[PDB]
RNA sequence: AUGCCCCGAAACCCCCGGGCUACACGCGCGCUACAAUGGGCGGGACAAUGGGACCCGACCCCGAAAGGGGAAGGGAAUCCCCUAAACCCGCCCUCAGUUCGGAUCGCGGGCUGCAACUCGCCCGCGUGAAGCUGGAAUCCCUAGUACCCGCGUGUCAUCAUCGCGC
RNA sequence: CUCAGGCGGGUCAGGAAUCCGCCGUAGAGUGCAAGGGCAAAAGCCGGCCUGACUGGACCCGUAACAGAGGCGGGUCCAGC
């Protein structure tokens, strides 16, 4: 089935301003909106639209975990920084309105082994 | 999906009367797969929603892994003919959206899907008895000529030409009721 | 009057010797607060015994389950405030309710979010310590 | 604070991101409960210690709640936190995994903070896991003490099942 | 009434549960070894029954040709 968030199709979210869709947002990303957008992230910004417009070639790698993807950033692999490496994360229509940090993980899996000599009372 | 041959094939079934087929048989299937109280509600649920008596298949072989003995009464399956057959295959048709995947159509122009859920004049009347809902539903057809390879007497095969085809069922399915798909 | 030991509303059996409110607590999607809510909404005593319920009464319960918003019921004391699909206002029971929640469950899964992540490996999602306490084994 | 040894363009100094918050498992100390010596609803009474300047904030208006806007007085025996709970009266529940239990998760709305996904707290509706009194063993306490029940403060931009007192 | 096995289709259902078509000379089954025989049956599913009976005759095999106590089998008459 076609995507639609809130009723609103993709290209119609495009369109949409950013009032609009802080308005569509959940409660934590509206207020994050609404209080606005710090530097580095606006760096972001700028280089997503560039990538978009077509004059940015490079790869896109950041350390912004904390932001929160827009309907215009749709359509990219973004390189999020993970605390060692640039993990790719390929933005897709459903991601929009979550924190790009989630999809970024740090931690590894555990498959604990054998317990060790203290691990009990004997 | 697109049939080519529509045109050329209704001159045909126009031109030819007795090379209409119809729906000889609808088969609804119950897979209960237990012999327990759910088995006697899928019989009543038919019972009440068909018109006719069930039938008790039992299980050929025993296999411990799906928790069931040889010989043991495991689903149920009716048959139905006729007018009758036509309204409820026509009721039941509407119950899911009036598509068909056009790649589910046998080699002989045979077809059939399944619904997991009662919906065509379901009735709310389930929380007395229900909850093993689902039924596999699959339409037999035949131009009208096919008991000379059923009766008794003077049995004889009928040729590869008087047979139907995958194409033409489609088309007929089409031109009675019912819309395809392209599955994809 | 017809006092019935057992009333089925909305698909689902209830008790003909329990109050409106807790009898209607029985489905899922419904609880003590919202099933005095739709009582309330209904004009029906809360405290009266189920079984004592007519048809039109039936009816008139399970039109409000299925649009209790538009009922008079409050858009916040709903099951889905906002439809992640259509956008508006949602009040899910049992079966819709069970299959909304799968449905969110498997969304965040496939789009690999950490939650989706959390919840495929079972463990918690919420952001709790797990080295003294959730102990399955 | 300091002896010797060591690093001394690095182990020194700043900045960004992550971690200390992981999780088959063993243990200490606690909170919540396993219900009638009670749960829910409406109603009716009673404290003290302390703190308050980017601070406490009456009072008024909006909101269903969290919360939002204006704003008097108080440098504190003058104003605020501050009309606590246990307890009492009336009704429903009547021994049941339930109108006990409140983990675990869905959606949605807010607060602080430059930043809330890793990794904060709060409220609405929905959901409803173990638990029906506990083996060997083991701990505190001699009077306004033990038990029961709430409040102040230290940490604090937000966060108290925590330490110190009432 | 027709089997084994296979091809195409169908909600849970997956290699394998129950179902709908086509092909299918027996590749199945027939209590048990092997051989032989069996497809509108000798196989699978049902209805009724107890000829798995009584009194007898003759004949073949064990034992060719070529002798036999005991035993097995075959063709019949009568009774019920």
């Amino acid at each position: 089935k076609e995507f639609r968030y809130r009723g609103y199709t993709l290209e119609q979210l495009m369109n949409m301003s950013l009032e609009e869709l802080a308005r569509l947002f959940p409660a934590r990303q509206r207020r994050s909106l609404k209080r606005g957008l710090t530097p580095e992230q606006k760096k972001l910004l700028r280089k997503i639209r560039l990538a978009k417009k077509g004059k940015y070639k490079k790869p896109i790698r950041t350390h912004c975990r904390d932001m929160i993807i827009l309907p215009e950033m749709v359509g990219l692999t973004i390189y999020v920084h993970n605390g060692k490496e640039f993990v790719p994360v390929e933005i897709k229509p459903e991601m929009i309105g979550h924190y790009l940090g989630e999809f970024a993980p740090t931690r590894k899996k555990v498959e604990h082994g054998a317990p060790g000599v203290g691990a009990t009372r004997s | 999906v697109e049939i080519p041959n529509k045109e050329q094939i209704l001159a045909d079934w126009e031109a030819h009367p007795m090379r209409r087929p119809r729906i000889e048989k609808v088969t609804i299937n119950i897979g209960v797969g237990e012999s327990g109280e759910r088995l006697t509600k899928a019989e009543i649920m038919l019972q009440q929603l068909t018109g006719q008596k069930p039938i008790r298949r039992k299980a050929k072989k025993t296999n411990r892994d799906f928790g069931i003995r040889r010989g043991e009464p495991i689903a149920v399956k009716v048959t139905l003919r006729g007018p009758k057959a036509y309204e409820l295959l026509k009721r039941l048709l509407a119950a899911v959206d009036n598509r068909l995947k056009a790649s589910s159509f046998d080699e002989h122009g045979n077809v059939c899907f399944g619904i997991e859920e009662h919906i065509n004049i379901p009735g709310v009347e389930y929380d007395p008895e229900i909850g093993i809902f689902g039924m596999d539903v699959c339409v037999t057809l035949e131009r009208p000529g096919f008991r000379v390879a059923r009766r008794k007497r003077k049995r004889a095969k009928i040729p590869t030409r008087h047979k139907l085809t995958k194409e033409e069922g489609m088309v007929y399915m089409m031109e009675e009721f019912g819309v395809e798909i392209v599955e994809g | 009057a017809n006092f019935r030991h057992i009333v089925r509303v909305a698909g689902v059996d209830l008790d003909g010797n329990k109050q409106l409110r807790w009898a209607l607590t029985a489905i899922k999607g419904i609880g003590i607060n919202f099933a005095t809510m739709v009582c309330r909404v209904a004009g029906l005593d809360p405290f009266m015994k189920a079984g004592y319920l007519t048809d039109e009464q039936v009816k008139k319960i399970e039109e409000i389950l299925a649009d209790p918003v538009a009922h008079g019921i409050p858009r916040w004391a709903v099951n889905r405030p906002k439809d992640y699909e259509t956008g508006r206002d949602l009040h899910l029971i049992t079966a819709k309710l069970d299959m909304a929640i799968r449905e969110d469950i498997m969304r965040l899964r496939r789009i690999r979010a950490y939650r989706g992540i959390r919840h495929e490996l079972g463990l918690p999602v919420r952001g709790q310590r797990t080295r003294s306490n959730f102990r399955r084994g």
